[PDB]
Order: structure tokens, then C-alpha cells, then sequence
């Protein structure tokens, strides 16, 4: 997998890919 | 949070997976 800063929509797309059927939570205030 | 871990810094795949449901 890439080893780099993942931000904004790129971070969300990475989560979508990695998490697969599990889905994910994007909570940037956390 | 994820922004601090993965955007401001860099996340491994394992670290990204902490944000899966
Ligand atoms: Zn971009």
C-alpha cells in the first residue's frame, strides 16, 4: 500500500477501498 | 483522530483499518 499523507477526499477513498464490505467512519473532528 | 494520524502524519494500512466499521 502507499506510504504517504492521505487527506480529504483521498483519505475517504482509501478507507472505502481498504475497509471493503465492513464500511468505515470518517470523523475528522475526532 | 484520523486527520492527525493519516493526513498530518502517515498511516500504515493497519492504522487505516482502525477506521473501518
Ligand atoms: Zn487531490
Amino acid at each position: 500500500f502507499v506510504n504517504q499523507h492521505l487527506c480529504g477526499s483521498h483519505l475517504v477513498e482509501a478507507l472505502y477501498l481498504v475497509c471493503g464490505e465492513r464500511g468505515f467512519f470518517y470523523t475528522p473532528k475526532a | 483522530g484520523i486527520v492527525e494520524q493519516c493526513c498530518a502524519s502517515v498511516c500504515s494500512l493497519y492504522q487505516l483499518e482502525n477506521y473501518c466499521n
